[PDB]
RNA sequence: AAAUAGAUCCGUAACUUCGGGAAAAGGAUUGGCUCUGAGGACAUUAAUGUUAACUCAGAACUGAAACGGACAAGGGGA
RNA sequence: AACCUGGUUGAUCUUGCCAGUAGUCAUAUGCUUGUCUCAAAGAUUAAGCCAUGCAAGUGAAAGUAUAUAUAUAUAUAUGUAGAAACUGCGAACGGCUCAUUAAAACAGUUAUAGUCUACUUGACAUUUAUAAGGAUAACUACGGAAAAGCUGUAGCUAAUACUUGCAUUAUCCUUGGAUAAGUAUUUGUUAGAAGGAAUUAUAACAAAGAAGUAACACGUAGUGUGUAUCAAUCGAGUUUCUGACCUAUCAGCUUUUGAUGUUAGGGUAUUGGCCUAACAUGGCUAUGACGGGUAACGGGGAAUUAGAGUUCGAUUCCGGAGAGGGAGCCUGAGAAAUAGCUACCACAUCUAAGGAAGGCAGCAGGCGCGUAAAUUACCCAAUUCUAAAGAAGAGAGGUAGUGACAAGAAAUAACAAUGCAAUUGUAAUUGGAAUGGUGGGAAUUUAAAACCUUCCCAGAGUAACAAUUGGAGGGCAAGUCUGGUGCCAGCAGCCGCGGUAAUUCCAGCUCCAAUAGCGUAUAUUAAAAUUGUUGCAGUUAAAACGCUCGUAGUUGAAUUUCAAAGAAUCAUUCUUUUUAAAAUCCGAUUUUGUUACUUUGAGUAAAUUAGAGUGUUCAAAGCAAACAGUUAAAGCAUUGUGUUUGAAUACUAUAGCAUGGAAUAACAAAAUUGAACAAGCU
RNA sequence: CCGCCCGUCGCUCCUACCGAUUGAAAGAUAUGAUGAAUUGUUUGGACAAGAAAAAUUUUUUCUGGAAAAACCGUAAAUCCUAUCUUUUAAAGGAAGGAGAAGUCGUAACAAGGUUUCCGUAGGUGAACCUGCGGAAGGAUCAU
């Protein structure tokens, strides 16, 4: 029989193609974080339409009534345990509020720029995707790792790289194999 | 063989069906037994859970009940003489359940030589008519050809002026 | 052909069983017995799933092997017996004993007796006959037939029985104020009392049954169990005690870390 | 010259001046014997008796598979 | 995201279509392709035809052993193993496909007071005995046939195979009497704890009467095998109510030969024109009967959609049907079975010419068909099933191989110094770090390989370890650059371009778009308020019947108890008291027409969907997991013993069951005449 | 207005239509005639075993029983006839659409040189002409 696990898309086409503002603040947004197409932009609108729309809603279901209470409360502390509102915004109207920015403001790559740690995003993506960066003694490589609000103190070096406190690479060893055998011929 | 399905029937309305599925054992029909005034022969037939059912092919005797008193006897079937689904079954004298027969009465006269507590009785005329020859009217009450027997009851009152009257 | 079906697929088992719809196409298809196979579960998923002594089929086949598992006592060998709701088991080798019960969920755990508690179980009655030389025979729904029944026991109360000896210990009635489990839709493992019974002629009969908190639910009579009288249960209870709160509440009570 | 022909029970096209064509074309049956059923009148009280006359249906047996047994009696179609 | 642009004119405002745009768990095809995870795959056309191999068997105390081996005690005894064969159980489950099928099947709701039911579970029994009978496999000897899962004659011998049959009490009136002498089932006469309702459990009287209650095995008071009836369980057969696509250039249909009813039988496991005999003249239909069509199996569901809707569902689960086409039948608890049998039609195999043997819409595989689809591989380790039930078997099932169907993540550099334009850019030149892809070896994984993770060794500069597919007049983002051709060749979805100075053809360069992907063809949804219930138009653009009457259908004036008086509330919300009448408590309780309609419950399969919890390194997923500790504290049971968990909730017709109700709507009761009550009456 | 435009006739290509041929082919349904196999009853009785003097014989009885027949049923298949459905050939006849500088006239658009149209009937190479009744969408909202 077929099998029983199943699987989802995750972004969705802009239906009209040549329309020049929104190409030019998708490459807007695309320079200044560092992206690699319009792909990642479009993710990351589906996401947030999702989000959009539990919200809507919920605000136009009736006041203590218990399906909004529960859902209200358990989309509410989702969203400020993702980083995304706050302390004084959690009232289900602030979640309409959310731009594209602040989603992307909280992936990893973006987190490990701001954080000192690298002199630019490219440079960010770059080191990453060679196995350089921990969160919190478990190593990632990935750079659309959203981070959550209690693990943004623990991002830092690995153990296993030569900027985080082990052996040089193949360059280092070979080029001071060459100066050994240089020193001792 | 036989089917007892209504697939092969018109609809109440009077159009026809169209059959999508073959005959199922389940619906069997097996053929009728044509039980006969004669010395006694029964077979053997089974049914679904390995349920036997007797098929009684000729009979000349079995028990007979005087309801009035509500005693029975075994005694012997002498003919038959009446039939209300149609007399071509009593032209070839075939035993069913609602058979008029006659039948030897000396048993009951004799029994009648202990004279339980039906001492007042008073019995009617036609009957007395009918014990003197030695011959009484009779109705079949069992089903021959499942049972394998043939038992009945003695006629008597409006019952017995009805089966005169249709016999003329 | 077209016979008795022998097979069980994955998808197409009770849900209450909680089974993994990966790693496999199959159940293990209980056998025919005391109970009912949607009123039941398997001694396989008993002794693997639940207690996780086992882990394959093959492993509850060896401790089966060696006659140590005593249901109702009386050691059985069938890997896909059914157990069902009141009955006791019993390892040698741990010297455990266990009774099933539902939890406020519907779904079947096993609690944990003591050995004194061990000596009987609770039967609820589903008709009782007459048979020859007038003598009645009543029959619960652990499928059992109890000769000698006392007059005074009808169709829908519950009895208290011994299990050494298959004699009868106390019965107990079915009225306004007795003490009751439910056992079917919406809510399958509830504790309350009673409060009113309804006797529609020709259809169903509901009654309506008021929580120690004051909360009040409704059912239909066939799957209302007797457990007591009208001030304590005659068995002991799961850790909730048939206390159901509503999502809110229990999303509540569970942020304690 | 041959083939068909009496009755009963089924089934009948094109075309048409709607009346026909039509016995269109085609198909089945038919003896003897033993039975069952249905069709009237009269006079004494739902009962009882007395009495006809020819037709029409159904069934079982029977024979070298024959039965409008001789006589009598359309061939059809485009 | 509840959206629109180009095209009729010299120019304008409309109706109206054509073209453009985006999606498809939607098929095919063209160009191109470095890494990992996940995994659809001969349905469409031909329910077309098949070489070869496999796909259902089974003995670990417990039916039968001088086939024959073997141990111990000492010719004897007690044991262990066992080719063949008889006996027992299973083979009616599983797997495949979608041809038939339009009140049929199916779905939700009912009934069986009209039935059958193996294995499993609980109750529990009636009219020579120190142990009965004969006969048959395997086996031995003599044989036949080209051939086959062919078998003849003769002689032996067992059983839980096939048979016969012994020994015993119970109840009513501190001995006897009557005896009971019969489980299911059938006939006749009666009496009568439960269900809404009994011709019900049950009891008596008179006739019949199956089948049974151990002439069995193990050595654990214990089991195995077998057995009459009742009950349970795993199921089935019938059955109530409601629910489907297009067609009226299909309007009357059914009934001689069962169509619709009644009476009596037959048959079946039971009811029934299911069948037979007699009798009556019925049954359905414009609210669409009877027919035709479907490139129609139904449903759970899928795609796209603001809300309405439109289209799909061969294919993981449930139900149905079939095994080349039809019809019959045996065994059995269960079959109208097809890797069971018998015959015909078609197709086809071997032959010594007499004869014998067939059914891939099971798994691989082949031919044909076509636009259209993979290995004649490994294993029972997991999920389960069958058996004489740890231990055997299973193309069920799992694992790999092929595989740009579909889905998720994600490389093709980064950084300095100098030089040069506006802190910056890099357009340019130099130098050192980082790192996979790749080759080798291991730790692991796994039935055994293999993949993924992890570690060690070798390993980038034109980092040649070199990204593509379509476009550049408008719609529609991007050249008025350079050569060739010259109404030819060609391009162009639409408007259009091309006739010697082409922004559109053929090329070079340069730019734009999406990007390990991007084009083209057919179908389908939105766009389409261009099918309009929400929500169109009908003087002149397409469109009011020549006119009136009329049945079905659709739609229909106003009126019957209206109020008042408080409180708890930031004017408002929520409520507390009852002002007519009659029937149940010696001035207190509650009852006072039906439906539609609306409120609240019950009952319901998962998968899919919505949705709560949880860092698969993230995500698509999954249903799991979390906590202390170089090896212990601490806790709770007296030296023992890890602890805390989660797998929620909603949804599931339009019909059906229960339930509060004051508005709106319908129906009832309502006069050339009708009630109530008091008192003499039969 | 040296504008626009209408129809017959001649040529080429493509699509559908009528059509003698009791035209042809493939299916489906119904009646009829034959009728393999087989459930059930009856007939039949190769021989197997019992009850009878015996010399390892004949006769009687009971019982069980194979081959083969008959009948009522369940009924594949073949043939003839009659309809219905789909596809399809053909002398000849007669339309529509497309194309090419063709021939003949000038009906419509201006009062288009006889205002234009509707219904009906007759006639003519063609567009068209004429009779009877109607409309303005007229070339007159008026004496
Ligand atoms: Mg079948
Ligand atoms: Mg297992
Ligand atoms: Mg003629
Ligand atoms: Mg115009
Ligand atoms: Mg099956
Ligand atoms: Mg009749
Ligand atoms: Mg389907
Ligand atoms: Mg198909
Ligand atoms: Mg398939
Ligand atoms: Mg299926
Ligand atoms: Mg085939
Ligand atoms: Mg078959
Ligand atoms: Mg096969
Ligand atoms: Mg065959
Ligand atoms: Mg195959
Ligand atoms: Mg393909
Ligand atoms: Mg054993
Ligand atoms: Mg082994
Ligand atoms: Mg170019
Ligand atoms: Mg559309
Ligand atoms: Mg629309
Ligand atoms: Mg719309
Ligand atoms: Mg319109
Ligand atoms: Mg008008
Ligand atoms: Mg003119």
């Amino acid at each position: 029989p077929k099998s029983y696990r199943n699987y989802s898309k995750t972004a969705r086409n802009p239906k009209r193609p040549f329309e020049k503002e929104r190409l030019d603040q998708e490459l807007k947004l695309i320079g200044e974080y560092g992206l690699k197409n319009k792909r990642e932009i479009w993710r990351v609108q589906y996401l947030l339409a999702k989000i959009r729309s539990a919200a809507r809603y919920l605000l136009t279901l009736d006041e203590k009534s218990s399906k909004r209470i529960f859902q209200g409360e358990a989309l509410l502390r989702r969203m400020v345990r993702q980083g995304l509102l706050g302390e004084n915004e959690e009232k289900l109207d602030y979640v309409l509020g959310l731009t594209l920015p602040k989603l992307l403001e909280r992936r990893l790559q973006t987190k490990v720029f701001k954080l000192g740690l690298a002199k630019s995003v490219h440079h960010a993506r770059v080191l990453i995707r060679q196995r350089h960066i921990r969160v919190g003694k478990q190593m990632v490589d990935i750079p659309s790792f959203l981070v959550r609000v209690d693990s943004e103190k623990h991002i830092d070096f690995a153990t296993t790289s030569p900027f985080g406190g082990a052996r040089p690479g193949r360059v280092k060893r070979k080029s001071l194999k060459k100066q050994k055998e240089k020193t001792e011929a | 063989g036989i089917s007892r399905d209504g697939r092969h029937k018109l609809r109440l309305t009077g159009g026809k069906k169209k059959i999508h599925k073959k005959k199922r054992k389940y619906e069997l029909g097996r053929p009728p037994s044509n039980t006969k005034l004669g010395s006694r022969q029964v077979h053997v037939v089974r049914g679904r859970g390995r349920n036997y059912k007797y098929r009684a092919i000729k009979l000349d005797s079995g028990s007979f009940s005087w309801p009035t008193f509500g005693i029975s006897k075994n005694t012997r079937i002498i003919d038959v003489v009446y039939n209300a689904s149609n007399n071509e079954l009593v032209r070839t004298k075939t035993l069913v359940k609602n058979c008029i027969v006659v039948i030897d009465s000396h048993p009951f006269t004799t029994w009648y030589e202990n004279t339980k507590i039906g001492k007042s009785k008073n019995i009617d005329p036609l009957l007395l008519e009918q014990f003197k020859q030695g011959r009484v009217l009779a109705c079949i009450s069992s089903r021959p050809g499942q049972c394998g027997k043939a038992d009945g009851y003695i006629i008597e009152g409006d019952e017995l002026l009805f089966y005169k009257r249709k016999m003329d | 052909g077209k016979g008795i079906k022998k097979h069980l697929k994955r998808v197409n088992a009770p849900s209450h069983w909680m089974l993994n719809k990966m790693g496999g196409q199959y159940a293990p298809k209980t056998s025919s017995g005391p109970h009912k196979l949607l009123e039941s579960i398997p001694l396989v998923i008993l002794l693997r799933n639940r207690l996780k002594y086992a882990l394959t089929f093959d492993e509850v086949k060896m401790i089966l092997i060696q006659k140590i598992v005593k249901v109702d006592n009386k050691v059985r060998t069938d890997c896909t017996f059914p157990v069902g709701l009141m009955d006791v088991i019993h390892i040698t080798k741990s010297n455990e004993y266990f009774r099933l019960l539902y939890d406020i969920k519907g779904r079947f755990v096993p609690h944990r007796i003591t050995n004194e508690e061990s000596k009987y179980k609770l039967c609820k009655v589903k008709k009782i006959l007459l048979r020859k030389g007038r003598l009645s025979i009543a029959v619960t729904h652990d499928g059992r037939s109890i000769p000698y029944i006392h007059p005074d026991v009808k169709v829908n109360d519950t009895v208290r029985l011994d299990l050494e000896t298959g004699k009868v210990l106390e019965h107990l009635k079915f009225q306004v104020g007795s003490l009751v489990m439910v056992t079917a839709g919406h809510s399958v493992g509830r504790v309350g009392v009673i409060s009113s019974i309804d006797k529609n002629m020709g259809t169903y009969d509901i009654i309506h049954v008021k929580d120690s908190r004051n909360k009040v639910f409704a059912t239909r009579l066939s799957n209302v169990f007797v457990i007591g009288d009208n001030t304590k249960p005659y068995i002991s209870l799961p850790r909730e005690k048939g206390i159901k709160l509503d999502i809110i509440e229990e999303r509540r009570n569970r942020l304690k870390a």
